[PDB]
């Protein structure tokens, strides 16, 4: 059974910094892909960023190219992403998976991560 | 060990018609909570895979599921791996969205070397199957490669426009199916063609009213269009792009042979262990499923299978078996891939109704009987439009099939990919 | 416990277009009323707009009669107004509750929503 | 005039685990640049931790190297220092001033924060 | 008999902003004073803001001299108190009387608020 446990936190002043992370366990993490996804209230899926296995390919969103850049840490299993300088238009549940956006996702979403940047 | 297609020779699969269910449905689409769910809508789907890349399309209407409007067309390829143990996925690496949404329609995608090109057609006027007498005819083919690098702006995402068309008689080209194949260096596309009915030569004497007795003899020519009075007659057919001469994008639409010639429809070319397998669907006189294997590829001279198990429902003019001439143009598309070729053995979604679209229950069938059955959903959810195909897992084939159901929590048809495998011991 | 989430907007022009908001949770949507009630400082309630709970009845007050419709979507919990075509007399709080004007309400008034229609 | 309030105190058992944090006001602390610097009686200035003005850059010395880690809290203007396994050759007073070591200084040190480690 | 009836928020993010209220009936608020006191356990009374009658003298403490800054409301008797930027130290339970910081008080604490500002 694949868990996936999401970290972070919200609750930030407009233009901070955060910092959120996502680990997880059982399927080999050496060799894999994983992606940000966010979705705010009221919207669907809008994907952030991407990474492969051997951290030759990073891709992003239009909306945040240059916002944040996704890391990899294949010797010790998680999934870190550094949100600098974000809006109000980031608040939304960010989550991890194994699929870019799509429609895709071989696994039941655990809890995610909520982002408020608002006041 | 590896994700391939139907080569060499597979493990001895079920021959057998037993009632004892050994197909175990495995959903490999699990979506997100969609609390503060709206009017959304998916439809338009797309699902190829060949040698281990897949691809999909979507068109996400707000409102109504067929009258609605455009806010994104995801389209994008990907790679299919194994989970981790024994159970394929569909791993998506690149996306592409154009735009403006609601200018693309009728997408048709194709395999290639390291790249995946989507064929989609261009109007200005909406469907283009509904508003044909304007439309101008304008054809883009998408590339996107399957495995993305840094900084290569050449190598994720070009564009080209296929301005030479080298239609006969023709009035309008337009890529209409699912996939093609591709023959060594040239790439083959699924398409239908627009003739003027005026300009029709077709004996009203060749029309299968036999036993028909409750049919005009002129329901063969009315059922070649999209109504009686119309202006256009859909014709059947493929389109060739050799990508090795690159002088000049060209298009060559070759019509379908005259042997069971119906209505325009989806049609679906594959290979299956070496041989190339045509599909085409049936929105016309003909109820029953046509299949068949090439054996000329370029005419399009197909042997169709004779099935007398496996249809598609319909509206009360033309349901479910009915094998007789009669003017209307409805159905269902349901696609089936095959799996084995010494016993032509197939295994597709097919919807189990006479004069509704629910029930989607996958179903294995050889040519005139049905093996092994199962049900992927309940016996109350709708489904309009399902996509087959089996790929093999370093031993033994697999397939994974895009059913859109009606998912119970999100009141909105959800396109749910499910991962059904063949048995090698039944009862 | 009953919680009404008002939203929406303001500071709009006079003769501007806002679509007022405000979702509920808890007592069952599918089959109860929602009124739209403003009330500006100095004076008291002031119904706007009413609806049933099948769609099938919609009031509306002498002054508000052609300005706004409001709808239903007991799909998903909320309460909208496309309020069109108001004018400085609209400068108010809105108030969503379970009563048409009377001096009734059944529920706390949450936080509401004020609309600020001048300059 | 820019005033520097240095908190936390000392007399700790040899190994353990203290929190100095200082405070200030005036000079937009947004963008600015931070650093412990600490003077045993007898001997001279001695920076142990800085840190950038967006969090990016943390250096430390060699031989607190793994002690403490700095960090910033651009929101609430202070200065913490989570100091852990400290020793008897850290007994000095702490000083927080906007230069790492150098010769340098842009206010007047206000109070300072003496921490005693020994016994 | 006076009756003070504190209100207000509390178990906030530090850094937040809060606004507490303290109601009053009997004496005429018309033409009167009234302050805000806290105190911290362990600590005594600390004034923070005070309001004249007429709202023609507004004074404050040396340590929340700019963090929030108190109103009055002579129409509706009430006394709020628009806490702004707070920090760990104003950990503590806020008072309404007729004093300005004094000994004095010339009516018994009927509830108080305690406002919790930490992690
Ligand atoms: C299949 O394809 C064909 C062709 O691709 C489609 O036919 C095309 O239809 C469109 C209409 O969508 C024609 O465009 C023009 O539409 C204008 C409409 O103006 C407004 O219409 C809406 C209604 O609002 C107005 O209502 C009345 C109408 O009189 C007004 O008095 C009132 O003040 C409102 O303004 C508005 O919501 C909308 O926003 C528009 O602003 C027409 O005015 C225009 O007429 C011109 O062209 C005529 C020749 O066609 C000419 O005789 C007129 O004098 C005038 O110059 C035109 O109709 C396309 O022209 C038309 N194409 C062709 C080739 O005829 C067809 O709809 C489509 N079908 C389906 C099912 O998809
Ligand atoms: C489109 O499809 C229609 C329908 O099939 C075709 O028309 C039919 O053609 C066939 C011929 O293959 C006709 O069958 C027979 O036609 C005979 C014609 O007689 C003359 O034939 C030639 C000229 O072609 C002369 O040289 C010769 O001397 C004859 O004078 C009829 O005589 C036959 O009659 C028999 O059947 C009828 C019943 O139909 C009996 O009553 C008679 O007693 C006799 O037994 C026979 O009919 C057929 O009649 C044609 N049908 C119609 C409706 O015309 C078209 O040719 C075809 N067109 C194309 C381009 O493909
Ligand atoms: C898509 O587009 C690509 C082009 O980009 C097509 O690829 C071409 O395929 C044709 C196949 O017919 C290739 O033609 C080849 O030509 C060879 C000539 O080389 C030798 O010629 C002499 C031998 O005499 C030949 O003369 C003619 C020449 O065409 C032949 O037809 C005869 O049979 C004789 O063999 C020698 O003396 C000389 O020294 C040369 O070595 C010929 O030998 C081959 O048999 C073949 O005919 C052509 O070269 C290909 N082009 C490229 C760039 O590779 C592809 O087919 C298209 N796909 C389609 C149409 O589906
Ligand atoms: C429909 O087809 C199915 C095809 O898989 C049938 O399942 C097979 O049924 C047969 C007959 O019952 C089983 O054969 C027996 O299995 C039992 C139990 O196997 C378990 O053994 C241990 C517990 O002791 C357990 O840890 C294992 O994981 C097994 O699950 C054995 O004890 C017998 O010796 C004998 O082998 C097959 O094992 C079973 N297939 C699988 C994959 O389990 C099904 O019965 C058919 N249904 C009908 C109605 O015909
Ligand atoms: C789904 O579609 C199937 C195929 O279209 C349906 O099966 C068909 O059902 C119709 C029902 O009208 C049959 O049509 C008639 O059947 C009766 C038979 O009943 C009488 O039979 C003899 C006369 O032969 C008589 O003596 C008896 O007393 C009965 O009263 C007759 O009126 C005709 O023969 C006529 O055929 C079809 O035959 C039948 N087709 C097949 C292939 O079975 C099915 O009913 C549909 N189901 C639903 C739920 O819609």
């Amino acid at each position: 059974e694949v868990q996936l446990v999401e970290s972070g936190g919200g609750l930030v002043q407009p233009g901070g910094s955060l910092r959120l992370s996502c680990a997880a366990s059982g399927f080999t993490f050496s060799s894999y892909a994983m992606s940000w996804v966010r979705q705010a209230p009221g919207k669907g899926l809008e994907w952030v960023s991407y990474i492969s296995s051997s951290s030759s390919y990073t891709n992003y969103a239009d909306s945040v190219k240059g916002r944040f850049t996704i890391s990899r840490d294949n010797s010790k299993n998680t999934l870190y992403l550094q949100m600098n300088s974000l809006r109000a238009e980031d608040t939304a549940s960010y989550y991890c998976a194994r699929g870019l956006a799509g429609v895709w996702g071989i696994d039941v979403w655990g809890q995610g991560t909520l982002v408020t940047v608002s006041s | 060990e590896g994700v391939s297609n139907l080569v060499g020779l597979p493990n001895n699969i079920c021959l057998q018609k037993t009632s004892n269910q050994i197909l175990k449905p495995k959903l490999i689409s699990y979506t997100l909570p969609v609390v503060g769910q709206s009017g959304t809508c998916i439809t338009d789907p797309l699902l190829a895979m060949d040698e281990g890349y897949f691809a999909y399309s979507h068109l996400e209407k707000i409102g109504s599921c067929s009258r609605g409007v455009s806010k994104q067309r995801i389209i994008g390829v990907g790679e299919v791996l194994d989970r981790g143990d024994e159970v394929p996925s569909l791993f998506m690496t690149n996306v592409w969205t154009p735009s403006n949404p609601n200018t693309v329609y009728h997408c048709s995608a194709v395999y290639n070397n390291e790249f995946y090109y989507v064929l989609c057609a261009v109007s200005v006027v909406g469907d283009p199957i509904l508003n044909s007498t304007y439309w101008s005819g304008s054809l883009m083919m998408t590339r996107l490669a399957v495995k993305p690098k840094n900084n290569g702006e050449s190598y994720n995402q070009h564009q080209f426009a296929l301005r030479n068309i080298e239609k006969g008689k023709y009035d309008k080209v337009m890529p209409y199916g699912p996939s093609g194949i591709k023959q060594g260096d040239t790439l083959y596309f699924p398409a239908v063609g627009f003739l003027v009915r005026t300009e029709f030569t077709y004996n009203d004497s060749n029309c299968p009213i036999a036993e028909c007795q409750y049919s005009k003899p002129e329901n063969c020519r009315l059922s070649m269009g999209i109504r009686p009075n119309s202006h256009y007659i859909l014709r059947s057919g493929l389109l060739k792009y050799n990508l090795s001469d690159e002088e000049n994008s060209k298009i060559v639409f070759i019509e379908i042979s005259d042997q069971r010639l119906s209505i325009g429809s989806p049609s679906k070319i594959y290979d299956s262990l070496g041989q190339p397998v045509f599909y085409q669907a049936s929105f016309s006189w003909d109820t029953m499923i046509k299949f068949g294997d090439v054996q000329t590829v370029n005419p399009l001279v197909v042997n169709w299978r004779d099935n007398t198990v496996i249809s598609r429902p319909g509206q009360s003019q033309c349901p479910r078996f009915n094998k007789c001439p009669e003017v209307c143009w409805e159905g269902v598309y349901n696609d089936a891939f095959l799996i084995d070729r010494i016993n032509w053995i197939s295994a597709g979604v097919f919807l189990d109704s006479n004069q509704t679209a629910e029930n989607p229950v996958f179903t294995v069938f050889k040519d005139n009987e049905v093996l092994y059955r199962a049900q992927l959903a309940s016996e109350d959810t709708n489904a309009q439009k399902t996509i087959t195909n089996c790929f093999l897992l370093k031993n033994k084939i697999w397939c994974i099939s895009l059913v859109e159901i009606y998912d119970t929590g999100d009141n909105v048809i959800r396109p749910k990919l499910f991962a059904v495998k063949i048995p090698e011991q039944c009862t």
